[PDB]
């Protein structure tokens, strides 16, 4: 079956394993009416989207199944929201909906439960919404500093500190903590569990071990 | 995201032919074009088209324009590699002439012709899948550099206003001709400074202290160097080549490395391997202004931006406790709080970990405000020879020629620029700076 | 005897089950 490279591929699609460039294609062209989803009703037209990612999924690798495989769907729930049903994640006291999933054959689905279906949609949404605002913080940095309006001089100190020095203060204070949030997320628990399947297919002994290992990673994000 | 490289002169070339072959080789891709790669797969684990194109017959050439006043360096490297390079798309001067080692030079050679070698650049960007900012290499006072390198800043500006412009600063003159290239680094600073968005300086003592160390052969200076100067720059593009999560991209990463773009060059920091170990030690070694690229005494600078990528045997608790002299050896940015960001992993799956190998390498840059001893070289001499007339008059091209009235303003108003970026450095580092712009609010 | 507390470790190890498991039940309840 190659169940290695097909877990590579799930790898590919939730955590972002070796992802940077998709994440950031996805992004591209798509944030345009992402933005729009929590900012209309459930008649909003998700079809744009989802065509955008049908095209990309005609634009795809012959091979990579689990792409092919691959689907969007729109919750009218978003994140925290769905997530308020979790015992140790607090509800608020609302901006994206969109969620992945992947139909899979028996020979895989006996190994890939929907449980963990679950638990990779969940944590792809959270590794997506960040990112996403990541880039926005990011482009926001590009636009600051290729704008005209932006680039302004000799009108006073009290605008250039109050304008100018401030957005870029605020900026790369709101830059360094986005980041090294996601920094730490894959650095020191994406990689880990990555890592630690790896480790697990060192001629393997059991089925079971695999299948307990991948549950087991998932939770390990979770409840992190 | 395609990346399109510009080389200038002997600089820009002669390092990028060293690169090309060190992608070459971490790619596996070839040094003629094709691929080293056995057919036994069609899938792979990197990313070669940002850098590469390929051809359908799964040939392939860089994404770079090798520059046009000096034919005799593009055809090094053409005719050096060749199957790896692509010839049509490289501009050849109009005049197939330098007219000197100077800024005039090349400024008038780019001014002259500024719509041939955009059309040669342009034409390459319809062929490719979303460019991706410009990148360019050259030695800042040179013909190539402080004359077309600049004019090229100033030509992708207006022609590519919504693109990100990176360049590859160089070490100015070495020697006593320093009283002439301080002119052409100046005026070439003022392009540099007015129209990039980012950039860095490679120190020539440092190309020199490592030559000393690592080659066998110790007298080696700037030739040879350019290949231990290739495996430095190979750091900005690991993370899109093998590709990773963190920092995949130009944008993503810039606003990370220098938030506030007026101080654009950074500080790299390098520990050199052929073409040691523990996560923990290849980052703190790093701390050490010996691997820095811009060597100095001051050994206790206050810094306003640090990043890292570690590549290889990859340890993250050996990485917190790296962290410890973030904590105790950095000096604080008192006016903006910023801490050491990273990345890591993704070696090359062509050239892998060897057996019983732990060793990692990697890049650490930083943006440091004791970077002055790299610019202020041509600041604070060409002024004092300049104030008694300019000694470039031998270089009265173009603007220069025009009227020996725009030979003086041109190099008093591009130092006032550098005199800017020499404030800008020294202003930054001061908790004053800053603090009134959100007390006064 | 003496008033004091059961080993540290195996506290938060119980903890940390715990806690793994009430997410998983949060889930194995209805998956
Ligand atoms: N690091 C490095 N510096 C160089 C190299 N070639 C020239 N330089 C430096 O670049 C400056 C002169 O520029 P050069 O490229 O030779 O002139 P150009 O051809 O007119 O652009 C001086 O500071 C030289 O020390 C090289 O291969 N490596």
């Amino acid at each position: 079956y190659d169940l290695i490279n097909v877990l590579k591929h799930l790898q590919q699609i939730f955590l972002g394993y070796q992802s940077g460039h998709n994440v950031l294609k996805f992004l591209t062209k798509n944030m345009g009416e992402l933005t729009k989803h929590y900012r209309n009703d459930n008649n909003a037209n998700y079809d744009k989207l989802l065509q955008n990612f049908e095209l990309e999924r005609q634009s795809e690798n012959p091979n990579n199944l689990m792409r092919q495989l691959l689907m969007i769907q729109f919750d009218t729930e978003t994140l925290p929201q769905v997530l308020s049903h979790y015992l140790q994640i607090y509800p608020e006291v609302a901006i994206y909906h969109l969620k992945f999933d992947i139909n899979i054959p028996y020979p895989l689905n006996i190994i890939i439960s929907r449980t963990c279906m679950i638990k990779y949609q969940i944590i792809l949404r959270y590794q997506l919404v960040l990112q996403y605002h990541s880039r926005l913080l990011d482009e926001t940095w590009m636009d600051l500093n290729k704008t005209p309006s932006w680039k302004y001089r000799g009108y006073s100190h009290t605008v250039k500190r109050r304008i100018v020095r401030a957005t870029r203060v605020l900026h790369a204070k709101m830059n360094h903590f986005i980041k090294t949030i996601m920094e730490y997320f894959n650095q020191n628990v994406i990689d880990k569990e990555v890592y630690s399947l790896e480790k697990c297919y060192r001629n393997p002994t059991l089925a079971v071990a695999i299948q307990n290992e991948l549950e087991g990673g998932l939770t390990n994000i979770m409840t992190n | 995201g395609e990346i399109i490289t510009l080389q200038a002169g002997q600089c820009g070339n002669h390092v990028g032919k060293f690169l090309w072959s060190q992608l070459a080789k971490e790619h596996a891709i070839g040094t003629d074009g094709l691929s080293q790669l056995p057919d036994s797969s069609t899938e792979r684990d990197d990313d070669t088209k940002p850098f590469f194109r390929e051809n359908s017959r799964n040939k392939f050439t860089p994404r770079a324009i090798m520059m046009d006043s000096e034919p005799s360096v593009i055809a090094d490297v053409e005719n050096t590699f060749r199957g790896f390079f692509d010839p049509r798309n490289t501009w050849v001067a109009s005049d197939g002439a330098s007219a000197g080692n100077s800024w005039a030079n090349g400024y008038d050679i780019g001014t002259r012709n500024q719509d041939d070698i955009l059309n040669k650049i342009d034409k390459e960007i319809d062929s490719t899948d979303n460019f991706e900012g410009f990148q360019l290499l050259h030695s800042v006072a040179g013909g190539t550099g402080s004359g077309l390198g600049s004019n090229l800043l100033e030509a992708l500006c207006d022609r590519y206003p919504k693109k990100i412009l990176t360049t590859y600063s160089v070490f100015p003159a070495r020697s006593s001709e320093v009283v002439v290239q301080s002119y052409n680094t100046i005026l070439a600073l003022r392009r540099l400074i007015e129209d990039s968005d980012a950039t860095v300086v490679f120190d020539n003592a440092s190309l020199l202290n490592i030559s000393g160390k690592v080659f066998r052969n110790p007298n080696i200076d700037l030739q040879h160097t350019n290949q231990l100067i290739s495996t430095i720059i190979s750091s900005v593009t690991n993370s899109i080549r093998f590709p990773s999560y963190m920092y995949s991209s130009m944008s993503s990463i810039y606003s990370t490395l220098i938030p506030s773009p007026e101080l654009h060059f950074l500080s790299p920091s390098f520990t050199p391997f052929t073409s040691g170990h523990s996560s923990y030690d290849v980052m703190l070694d790093l701390l050490d202004p010996s691997n820095s690229l811009v060597s100095t005494a001051m050994n206790n600078p206050t810094y306003f931006n640090v990043y890292n990528t570690i590549i290889g045997n990859v340890e993250p608790r050996q990485i917190s406790r790296a962290m410890t002299k973030l904590q105790q050896r950095i000096k604080f940015p008192s006016w903006s709080s910023s801490a050491m960001h990273v990345n890591i992993g993704r070696r090359s799956p062509y050239l892998p970990l060897q057996p019983n190998e732990n060793e990692v390498s990697g890049m650490m840059l930083s943006n440091m405000s004791t970077v002055v001893n790299v610019f202020e070289n041509a600041c604070n001499t060409f002024d004092k020879v300049f104030a008694k007339g300019a000694f470039l008059n031998n270089y009265n091209v173009g603007d220069l020629f025009q009227s020996m009235q725009n030979v003086q303003d041109e190099f008093a108003e591009s130092r006032e620029v550098v005199q800017s970026l020499m404030e800008d450095y020294v202003a930054a580092e001061q908790d004053s700076y800053l603090d009134d712009v959100l007390v006064d609010d | 005897d003496v008033p004091m507390s059961q080993p540290l470790k195996e506290q938060e190890v119980r903890e940390h089950q715990m806690k793994k498991e009430r997410f998983d039940r949060a889930l194995e309840s209805k998956l």
